[PDB]
RNA sequence: GAAGACAUUGUCAGGUGGGGAGUUUGGCUGGGGCGGCACAUCUGUUAAACGAUAACGCAGAUGUCCUAAGGGGGGCUCAUG
RNA sequence: UUGACAUUGUGAAGAGACAUAGAGGGUGUAGAAUAAGUGGGAGCUUCGGCGCCAGUGAAAUACCACUACCUUUAUAGUUUC
RNA sequence: UUGACCUCAAAUCAGGUAGGAGUACCCGCUGAACUUAAGCAUAUCAAUAAGCGGAGGAAAAGAAACCAACCGGGAUUGC
């Protein structure tokens, strides 16, 4: 479902373009939040990926793929040992996931200009006032 | 004082509206007789 | 499709000689191979119709494909799904009459 | 009970008058009124049919 | 148009005003200060024509309240079945649309028509829905 | 318009074909547009009524009464149609059988617009009943104008029934007329019903002593 | 705020700007030390010439279709008819563009023969003994100049024959705007019976 | 034990909802409020014999009406005594 | 708070509504009769009989069609409650 | 009776790993209002401040389910 905007007696203070408080969504994914949760649980594994297995009304069931970044048949095994780095802690709560990148939006393309880099890199980057020192 | 009560205020004390109020009402306004099918003393 | 020479029209641009370079093998992704066309069938055998699918194999049988496609596209996505189910669905009935 | 917004009714008294009996039910509805309204409904009908007798 | 707007502080007593989507007609005007600094509001008490209900409603003075056309027209009865008058225009137009009053006029109507007056009916136009009010005898023209 | 002027002319084909060749009738045999209204309600919605002049005339010997005052009955005279004077109409003196008789003898009626006023009193609303009511006629006009207008009037009026019918012609008459005055009728009668084209039954057109065709 | 006969002007800085105010005062030692990375490579792959072999290859758009470039990398149509695998020809030093294709033959063989006087041009070395040093240059796009090809010669003899060439561009233009409804017209008369 | 594919839960859709949120609540003006409109206009006058010219100056008017009450032509002369 | 869809499976009965295939049916009184209404109709005839003039009745009768309202069977029917 | 398998546990079992700090720059979530519109509600401020989660010397992105419509170009990033 939904993510209720938790706000005491739905008073949101403000103009009324932002008074809604039951319709809103949840900008990251179901399958993000499980795995990430999975990862807190297991800090000392890595998340690899995560598909779905089941649902129903009330629940969307994941199996979460995790990889021992210090087992020594993963140091070694160079088509693994990648894991190892540590620029890869909590790829899942950095969306470098599958599912994380897919909702950040990262993908080649003209429908994907607002994302493409990075929403805010972006943003930074063509909001950047530019002076040289001979001013063109 | 009207901030405190919906009974609240006024320069004489005296309800205001009618005191009998709808089962669908909500918290903070259900003060007074709720959802009543007859008022009065009955003979 | 040669160019005309000129710079509009119908076939505009300058003329050069050709060379029809060879051809990518990604261009046949979605080819059907022996091996998965024998995987298909059989776990089509195994796994029979969806409900949707039963209601179309009914309204093929007394409503006929009009109404048949009507029904498919709204429950699938697109007009060219549809006609493609619908189609895929009528080679199941004339099967299952040869059976 | 195939007029429109009859079971809409029906769905309460299965709700909340299911345990009850018929002495209960006549005081119930002679305290909350509805039968003075069945009564003027009745009593309409032959005031109806009393007019066309008094024009003949 | 339909309808036009006008003043609630040009309104006054005996005249149509619209009130929630009827025509109605005023029987009551009270105007009070708001507070001693502000404008006084107009509390308006009025009769639909067609159904009879009392409705009210309170506005400011200087706010604008809907006002329907209303037109009252003269005609000779023909006569009447299963609950419709039949009329008479002047230049010999005939009308049937007209649903017979239901109420103590529409009883006393239908005692004059059977026992044989010639009956003159009086029905009013507002907001595109049509009745019958009132009913004379033709004193001349016999 | 659902309905189209070609089927329209196939239709109109062989309805003259059975009228005219195969089997011929003495008397001339008026074609019949027979009308029934779907999705409406007599007692709740508005009973439309409406009145349209046909180009040729549909009945040209059909009886015609004109109630009338001294000029009126003059002109009558020139008409040659029948007249009763208002002290024939107090001769009367109310009497329902003769006016009955009356009734069932004229199909139509043309009055003056002076005793348009007392013809409902000095005749009562028995013609009201029937539905045959004098139509106005004033000094201006001509009166045997008037009695081929009323000969070639056209009236929808709702009463009580969800169906109508009204006399397009004759058989006699050309085949592109037939179809013209059909197709006028048939969108006077969508002209005058609310929600046009969809609250339509049925249409039938059929000539006296003919089989139905049913156009939609 | 609106005032005297001036231009209407639109200055985006109702935001934060300041916040984001890049002023390049590191220009020079930016230069410099781009200067010195260039240096310490050129010293790192000391006999390599610091840039791969380019191809030329005709630029897009029909803005700029009338110039010629350099492009990402070689087709492997046009290394394999220049004579050598694409893994080879990457370790001895061309660029392999595995993604573009050959439509014209203009600039394949003049790819090919490009791919030619750069095998005729380099020294290859023993992967094992002497290593006979050679004295490095450090840009092949230098020593190999893109140059625009030659599109005609600059005198020629006039054969007018008589269509203004506005003529021409008119009807091509007009029939290409009424192509369709001719095959509409046509296909509607085969079908008339 | 009870209940049972109904409740519950999820998402949409209609109603209700000063319990709560945000905001608004004209101007002229012999102070403001009430009153009026001098707020868009028209005639006469103030107005000082070109034009312009104020006041909550004076006497009034407008938010329409007309297939003729428009256009052309012909004939005739009106109120009153 | 109300409805829909999902959670949501497994079984029996009883009603109702449409599609299109076809059947029959209509009794206040008066009036020769059992008048559902409309509309055409003065000639239709198979009997040379029935209508028409005429009787009664709000509504008139042959000979034509149409439209409702009823009951009525059936479908590899469509469906809802 | 004995021996397996599957699943679930317990050990101060053998060996490991996570937390906290810092946070200028980086990757996400969440998220205003002052202000401007000469009022104000959409809008703007701003996909910002505050709040929360997670890294490195950079991070992120990255070798096309791309751009194009041309004689076509050819991973990403930056100017
Ligand atoms: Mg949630
Ligand atoms: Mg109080």
């Amino acid at each position: 479902g939904n993510r209720k905007r938790p706000v005491p007696k739905g008073a949101t203070y403000g103009k009324p373009t932002n008074q809604g408080v039951n319709e809103l969504k949840y900008q990251r994914s179901l399958r993000a939040t499980a795995e990430e949760r999975v990862g807190r649980r297991a800090a000392n594994l890595r998340v690899l990926n995560s598909y779905w297995v089941n649902q129903d009304s009330t629940y969307k069931y994941f199996e979460v793929i995790l990889v021992d970044p210090q087992h020594k048949a993963i140091r070694r095994d160079a088509r693994y040992n990648w894991i190892c780095d540590p620029v890869h802690k909590h790829r899942e709560a950095r969306g470098l996931t599958a599912t994380g990148k897919k909702s950040r939006g990262i993908n080649k393309g003209h429908k994907f200009n607002n994302t493409k880099a990075g929403r805010r890199k972006t943003w930074k980057r063509q909001n950047t006032l530019s002076l040289w020192r001979y001013r063109k | 004082n009207p901030v405190d009560h919906p009974h609240g205020g006024g320069n004489h004390q005296h309800i205001g509206k009618a005191s009998t109020i709808s089962r669908g009402a909500v918290s903070g306004q259900k003060a007074g007789l709720i959802a009543a099918r007859r008022t009065g003393l009955l003979r | 499709t040669v160019k005309t020479g000129i710079a509009i029209g119908l076939n505009k641009g300058k003329k050069v000689t050709s060379m029809t370079p060879a051809p990518k093998i990604s261009y046949k992704k979605g080819a059907a191979s022996n091996r998965t066309k024998f995987v298909r069938s059989l776990v089509r055998e195994i796994a029979g119709l969806s409900p949707y699918e039963r209601r179309l194999i009914d309204l093929i049988r007394n409503s006929g494909e009009k109404r048949a496609r009507k029904v498919a596209k709204k429950r699938l996505g697109s007009f060219t799904r549809a006609k493609a189910k619908v189609e895929e669905m009528n080679n199941i009935i004339a099967a299952s009459r040869r059976h | 009970s195939n007029v429109r917004g009859k079971r809409g009714k029906l769905k309460k008294i299965q709700k909340k008058y299911a345990d009850q009996d018929e002495t209960e039910r006549l005081l119930r509805l002679e305290a909350l009124g509805t039968l003075k309204g069945i009564e003027k409904q009745q009593q309409r009908k032959k005031e109806e049919i009393m007019k066309r007798e008094v024009r003949e | 148009s339909a309808t036009y707007p006008m003043q609630c502080s040009a309104l006054r007593k005996n005249g149509f005003v619209v009130i929630k989507s009827r025509p109605c007609k005023i029987v009551d005007m009270s105007t009070s200060k708001t507070g001693k600094h502000g404008h006084a509001k107009v509390h308006l008490v009025a009769i639909d024509i067609f159904t009879g209900k009392k409705l009210e409603d309170l506005s400011p003075s200087t706010h604008n309240m809907e006002v329907p056309v209303v037109k009252r027209n003269e005609y000779q009865l023909l006569d009447i079945d299963d609950g419709f008058l039949s009329l008479m225009n002047m230049d010999g137009d005939t009308k049937d649309d007209v649903k017979a009053p239901e109420g103590e006029l529409g009883d006393s109507l239908q005692t004059a028509f059977d026992e044989g007056k010639d009956l003159m009916v009086t029905i009013i136009s507002a907001m595109g829905e049509e009745a019958a009010i009132s009913f004379k005898e033709a004193a001349r023209t016999d | 318009s659902k309905i189209t002027s070609s089927q329209v002319r196939e239709h109109v084909k062989e309805l003259l074909k059975y009228s005219n060749e195969t089997k011929k009738r003495n008397f001339l045999e008026t074609v019949e547009l027979q009308v029934g209204l779907k999705n409406y309600d007599p007692q709740r919605d508005k009973r439309f009524s409406g009145s349209l002049k046909l180009p040729n005339c549909p009945r040209p010997n059909m009886s015609i009464c004109i109630f009338g005052d001294a000029f009126d009955v003059d002109r009558a005279k020139s008409c040659g149609v029948d007249a009763m004077s208002v002290d024939d109409l107090k001769k009367l003196n109310k009497n329902k059988k003769l006016i009955k008789k009356l009734s069932k003898k004229y199909n139509a009626f043309i009055a003056s617009e002076v005793l348009i006023k007392q013809v409902p009193r000095l005749l009562g609303p028995q013609l009201s009943k029937a539905g045959k009511f004098p139509t106005p006629v004033s000094h201006n006009d001509d009166l045997y104008g008037k009695v081929t207008d009323v000969r070639s009037t056209i009236k929808f009026q709702l009463k009580k029934v969800l169906c109508l019918a009204v006399a397009v012609g004759n058989v006699e008459m050309e085949e592109d007329v037939l179809v013209n005055q059909i197709l006028m009728s048939v969108n006077f009668f969508v002209s005058l019903l609310k929600k046009n084209w969809q609250n339509v039954g049925s249409l039938v057109v059929k000539s006296s002593m003919g089989p139905a065709f049913r156009l939609y | 705020a609106i005032s005297k006969n001036l231009p209407i002007l639109k200055n985006h800085f109702r935001k934060h700007w300041q916040e984001r105010v890049k002023v390049h005062f590191d220009q020079a030692g930016k230069k410099v030390s781009r200067r010195n990375a260039r240096a310490t490579r050129a010293a790192k792959i000391a006999p390599r010439p610091l840039d791969l072999l380019r191809p030329v290859v005709r630029a897009p758009t029909v803005k700029y279709n009338r110039k010629v470039r350099a492009g990402r990398g070689f087709t492997l149509a046009e290394v394999k008819a220049a004579g050598l695998t694409a893994a080879y020809a990457r370790t001895i030093g061309i660029a392999v563009d595995h993604r573009r294709q050959n439509r014209n033959q203009e600039i394949f063989d003049a790819n090919v023969q490009r791919l030619k006087e750069y095998q005729s041009k380099i020294i290859v070395f023993p992967r094992n003994g002497k290593a006979p040093e050679a004295e490095q240059v450090l840009s092949a796009a230098a020593t190999f100049p893109i140059a625009q090809p030659a599109t005609d010669v600059e005198a020629r003899a006039v054969q007018d024959n008589g269509e203004s060439a506005f003529r021409t561009l008119r009807l091509a233009r007009s029939e290409k705007k009424f192509r369709g409804i001719r095959e509409k017209r046509a296909r509607e008369k085969a079908e008339a019976e």
